[PDB]
RNA sequence: AAUAUUUUUGU
RNA sequence: CGCGGCUCUGAUUAGUGUUAAGUCGAAAUACGGUUCGUGUAGUGGAAGUUGCACGGGACUUAUCAAUGUUGAACAAUACGA
RNA sequence: AAGGUCAUGGCUUAACAAGCCAAUAAUUCUCUUAGUCGAAGCUGAAAAGGCUGAUCGACCACAUUGGGAAUGAAAAAAUCCCAAGGCAAAUAGGUACAGCAGUGAGGAAUCUUGGUCAAUGGGCCCACGCCUGAACUGGUAACUUGGAGGAAUGAGACGUCGAUUUAUCGAGUAAAAUUCUGUAUACAUAUUGAUAAUGACAAUAUGUACAUUUGUCUUGACUAAUUACGUGCCAGCAGUCGCGGCAAUACGUAAGAGACUAGUGUUAAUCAUCAUAAAUAGGUUUAAAGGGUACUCAGACGGAAAAAUUCGCCCAAAUAUAGGGGACAAUUUUUCUAGAGUUUUAUGUAAGAAGGUCGUACUCUAGAGUGGAGAGAUAAAAUUCUGUGAUACCUAGGGGACGGGUAAAGGCGAAGGCAAUCUUUUAUGUAAAAACUGACGUCGAAGGACGAAGGCAAAGGGAACAAAAAGGAUUAGAUACCCCAGUAGUCUUUGCAGACAAUUAUGAAUGCCAUAGGUUAGAUUUUUAAUUUAGUCUAUAAAUGAAAGUGUAAGCAUUUCACCUCAAGAGUAAGGCGGCAACGCAGGAACUGAAAUCACUAGACCGUUUCUGACACCAGCAAU
RNA sequence: AUAGAUGAGUUUGGUGAUGGCUCUGAUUGAACACU
């Protein structure tokens, strides 16, 4: 549920704050959705699921994970490659919005306003470098992707 | 709460505890216990 | 506070603050008329020193307030109908009102040349 | 926060901006520092980024929530188990001094362990037995014990000749008029004398000192 | 090592 | 007409606020000169003080009788502050 | 089952059944207050913004107060009937200005006892026409808004005024004077408001004519703007901080200066300021504020991979018919094992309870013990003990409660709390592997249970300690601190009671973040010594914080409960609830304020530690 | 509706916080004083 995305937002911050090369996340359908959005946005390096130990860094991309059946699903995990440039992390902040206590849904007319630095609803305008991820019917897109696809949905988190 | 301020509450609760004793019999005559 | 605690009514108004002139603030009136009950003198508190001219007044509503007499020299006494306005003597406890000097019975300072509007003094009409 | 903000990695980015424009608006920027162009194309390396360290041993596969994923692991070789077995069976082999100070690092270039225990550059010690054992055990397909016996007996035949040379070399020199200095046995005894004498001085001094304590226990100041 | 008299006030 | 509620008032009586210039002590802040506070139960003109358990917002404020070493001779073309 | 209805519905009726709604207030009751609403008015950058509920529109109610019916298509009346009081009236049987104007009263405060039905609307009428205090128009008020309210020239009247440097600094292009305009307004003319006709009253256009007031606040800082004299904590000023005690930029005068202007200030009020009740969007270690505890009903929140249903969510509105998209969401179904649980006697362990005991010391009795004058107390003493033989040293019988070492930064329970010992008895928790159930989970208002010491009630016990009461000292006084003695009480059993610095000054829980040095109970191993699980404790990194500091959290996030909204009054009053009582729970307002409050920094002080100087002291001599 | 988000004085020996109060802005079916 949304509780998993919240834990993922905090952990990715703590990992970047600790300047760690690799980071692990529980293998779930929801976490893989946001992870692909961060990777497609350019914040993380790669995503590969594996066991409790990280894959061989030399062959990260070439890593051939084994099938995920009920005999090992309890041990799988998503291994994310963090990014650091110019003595500063690329995923500094991952402030969430939709928490378990309240789910915030935004409309297309509002995302069009938030995409240009103007508040709308329980959100605030996006400034230089910021980024907003929205969970919609077409997957976990970015506010600028959802605005292009003309759809609204559930706001997940804001990335700086 | 500091100790200096706690002594302000200490004097208030004592003077009250001391007052309810003095007027205990008077409050018993009027059925105000 | 959690959203649930707010749903049950945890947000209550802040405790009210006392007004400088309750008799006027309570009924939303700018001024009231009262009969002077006593014209005496009040002493300021620790820092200030002197004899502040005050007047115990019984407003039309019924409240008995203590008003301050501004200016130098007054002509009011027992049973004087005077107009009371808001204000307060910052150094005199209980003196939470002022008296208009161009009021019904209270006269304005005749030897006032500056701020005559504050003391109800007509212009001297020297040339006129 | 006892630390300080160190910006040593951005000395170029900072110096490059301060030298782009002039403080006195309306004039061209003065020449930059002489070092700004030298390291123009030599950026710093990435620091403070914990990677997955090299695993010198198969990590525990049964662990579901493993810790210390960013901790350097211990370097263990197959020889470590052989060194412990040999030197434990030959404890006094450690008394034989061995130099661990390398000359040029090119010592493993002339080591061919198919010839024998005696190699070029390294002394005949418990390591040569280990390296010879590991070779036979791997190449010749011998067991740990079999290879150990073979490599261990070659070590003895070479050490025996070493002790026989010292005895004969001295005896041979005196048969032609060759005299030597003080052997180690004599020098060792002379040193014990100088130390034993110092202990005797300490014993007699303390012994006499204890007599005063024994007499001071009782009181005889009255001189009855 | 186990010792212990009293000693208020300051527009 | 009865009951209940509500407002005003009441001999007598209680608490508290304010007011530089009075009197009596010196409880706290230093080891405040009896460690101070919490609870509870007594007691004293007043602050206070006493028993019982509890807290540190007081003792981490801590700083050697292990008294501190001939740890392999000497001489050489070795060695040379 | 039947009737009724367009149709549906105990809507209606008959016979059976005992159900339906709610459990956290459905239902009912008391008190206080109010006409409701709208971008209608005001206000904010903004929030499902805030406030008001005038003028405008919609809705509700009322027409002196209270109690009522009929007529009619429809009560939708200032009607009608009845009662009471006020005015009037008497055998009468009217009136109630919250209809317009107006009068009195109240109040800080709000208008003409006009004209006309010409226009718009309405009622009556075949028609003409009659009636209209609605309405349209004139009047009063700076209450508000909008506009006018005068522009250009102006240097030698070689004058005047105030300062002072007689020439400096100003009044000052200011004035006078000259050249133009004809603004508000006045008057005339014309058109128009109206047309079938009707004009109460006025607007608009054009022509001609006239150049008409200053007032007020401020002047220490916030806050734009200065001196002089007088006054002397007096008189006074003040929105806040403050000013005034004899050379006051703050008071009162005079002059100058700053600003608004037919207005200007003041008082009152509202919004914003204020993230200052924070849904957006807060916070609770030391500053207001974590509940004593966690089992738990309701209630919020909570895995994996699929499917049905809703069509929630989105396109996406206008409160959108009917559809589309399927990530997420709600109910539900099938599987899964990472959460939470069960089994395999763990080890270890002062959780708890029952029945019993052990021992060191203390105390009591006896042995007409030994011994024969002191003992104990305190800084010193006194009260006190002892010749009726004490203290001291023994013997033999009892009697109560206590828990030495081990012992540690140790451990155990939800907390409170638990430390001699044996038997009996009881729930969690931790390690290692396997197996099993398959989201069964976390938090949790309320209720209930538990809850230290002290206390109340009843019966036991009573050695020791010790509130009270009492005495002896100290002291200026001494209830006190000290001392001689000493009752409740402490202990046992059965109840009440529920307050604590019930503390980690830090609620519980989940996910997550880099190291090191100790330590506790286990596990594994090449059991030497290193890995490792769950705890606890020091010192750090990133970070965080007001800082102190924390750093298995006071960090990054999340869930949920409790609690906080300046000080003081006050955790107080009143009513109520619980209790035998003591007291507990709950819980205001008036009066008075501009501050309360936290951490840190540097000093000073200490009947504070360790030092360093000095006839400071000791000693000696001399002197007063 | 895309220009709309602002501070100041005041606690302390002093610094940094916390937390009020007051001023700055707009307004009234307003009243009063001097005009
Ligand atoms: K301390
Ligand atoms: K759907
Ligand atoms: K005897
Ligand atoms: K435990
Ligand atoms: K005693
Ligand atoms: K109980
Ligand atoms: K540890
Ligand atoms: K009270
Ligand atoms: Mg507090
Ligand atoms: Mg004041
Ligand atoms: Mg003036
Ligand atoms: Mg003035
Ligand atoms: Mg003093
Ligand atoms: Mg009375
Ligand atoms: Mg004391
Ligand atoms: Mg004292
Ligand atoms: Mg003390
Ligand atoms: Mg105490
Ligand atoms: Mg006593
Ligand atoms: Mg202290
Ligand atoms: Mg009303
Ligand atoms: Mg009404
Ligand atoms: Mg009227
Ligand atoms: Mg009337
Ligand atoms: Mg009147
Ligand atoms: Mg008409
Ligand atoms: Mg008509
Ligand atoms: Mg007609
Ligand atoms: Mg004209
Ligand atoms: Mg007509
Ligand atoms: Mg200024
Ligand atoms: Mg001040
Ligand atoms: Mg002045
Ligand atoms: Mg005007
Ligand atoms: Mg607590
Ligand atoms: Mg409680
Ligand atoms: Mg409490
Ligand atoms: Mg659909
Ligand atoms: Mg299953
Ligand atoms: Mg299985
Ligand atoms: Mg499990
Ligand atoms: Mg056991
Ligand atoms: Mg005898
Ligand atoms: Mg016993
Ligand atoms: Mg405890
Ligand atoms: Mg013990
Ligand atoms: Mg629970
Ligand atoms: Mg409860
Ligand atoms: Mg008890
Ligand atoms: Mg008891
Ligand atoms: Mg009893
Ligand atoms: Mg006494
Ligand atoms: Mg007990
Ligand atoms: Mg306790
Ligand atoms: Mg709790
Ligand atoms: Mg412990
Ligand atoms: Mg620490
Ligand atoms: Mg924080
Ligand atoms: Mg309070
Ligand atoms: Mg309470
Ligand atoms: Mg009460
Ligand atoms: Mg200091
Ligand atoms: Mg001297
Ligand atoms: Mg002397
Ligand atoms: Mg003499
Ligand atoms: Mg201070
Ligand atoms: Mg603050």
């Amino acid at each position: 549920g949304i509780q998993q995305i919240t834990n993922m937002c905090s952990h990715l911050q703590n990992a970047s704050r600790a300047r760690l090369g690799l980071t692990s996340l529980p293998n779930t359908k929801y976490n893989l959705a946001l992870a692909l959005a961060l990777h497609r946005a350019g914040f993380i390096s790669s995503i590969t699921r594996g066991g409790p130990h990280p894959p061989t860094p030399e062959a990260l991309m070439t890593y051939e994970p084994e099938p995920v059946t009920s005999a090992n699903v309890a041990t799988r995990r998503l291994w994310v490659g963090l990014k650091y440039w110019n003595e500063e992390p690329v995923l500094k902040e991952l402030k969430p919005i939709s928490k378990p206590s309240r789910l915030v849904t935004a409309s297309l007319e509002q995302l069009n306003r938030v995409a240009r630095g103007f508040p709308a609803g329980y959100m605030k305008g996006l400034q230089l470098g910021e980024c907003l991820f929205v969970n919609t019917d077409r997957g976990v897109l970015e506010v600028r992707e959802a605005v292009e696809r003309k759809v609204g949905g559930l706001v997940l988190c804001k990335v700086k | 709460i500091s100790v200096r301020r706690q002594k302000k509450l200490k004097i208030k609760k004592k003077k009250y505890k001391k007052l309810m004793r003095r007027t205990r019999n008077e409050r018993r005559k009027q059925d105000r216990l | 506070a959690t959203l649930n605690q707010v749903m049950r009514g945890c947000r209550k108004p802040q405790r009210a603050r006392h007004a400088v002139s309750p008799a006027l603030s309570s009924i939303k009136s700018p001024a009231l008329k009262g009969v002077c009950v006593k014209v005496g003198i009040t002493r300021p508190k620790k820092p200030n020193s002197g004899e502040r001219k005050t007047a115990r007044v019984r407003l039309s509503t019924g409240k008995v307030i203590t008003a301050y007499i501004p200016g130098e020299g007054h002509n009011i006494s027992q049973h004087s109908v005077v107009l009371v306005r808001g204000g307060r003597a910052q150094d005199c406890p209980g003196v939470r009102y002022h008296l208009v000097r161009g009021a019904l019975d209270l006269a304005g300072v005749a030897t006032r040349m500056s701020s005559r509007s504050k003391y109800g003094t007509k212009k001297p009409k020297k040339a006129s | 926060g006892k630390g300080r903000i160190f910006q040593a990695a951005k000395v170029y980015q900072r110096a490059s901006e301060a030298a782009a424009t002039n403080i006195v608006s309306g004039l061209p920027p003065r020449n930059p520092p002489l070092w700004l162009k030298a390291i123009e194309s030599i950026p710093p390396a990435e620091i403070n980024t914990r990677p997955y360290p090299i695993q010198h041993s198969p990590p525990n596969p049964r662990a579901r929530k493993p810790r210390n994923l960013f901790r350097p692991t211990k370097i263990v070789y197959p020889e470590d188990e052989l060194r412990r077995d040999f030197y434990r069976d030959h404890p006094w082999e450690l008394a034989r001094p061995r130099m661990i100070i390398e000359l040029d690092g090119k010592d493993a270039r002339f080591l061919d362990w198919s010839k024998g225990l005696r190699q070029r550059g390294i002394p005949l010690s418990g390591e040569s037995v280990v390296q010879r054992q590991l070779w036979l055990m791997e190449n010749q397909g011998m067991t740990k014990q079999e290879a150990y016996d073979k490599a261990r007996h070659e070590f003895y035949k070479l050490r025996q000749l070493e002790q026989m040379e010292r005895r004969i070399a001295v005896e041979e020199a005196r048969m032609v008029g060759g005299y030597f200095g003080k052997d180690l046995l004599t020098v060792g005894m002379e040193l014990e004398n100088k130390t034993y004498e110092s202990w005797k001085k300490w014993a007699t001094t303390e012994i006499a000192r204890q007599e005063s304590a024994r007499a001071s226990m009782y009181t005889n100041v009255v001189d009855n």
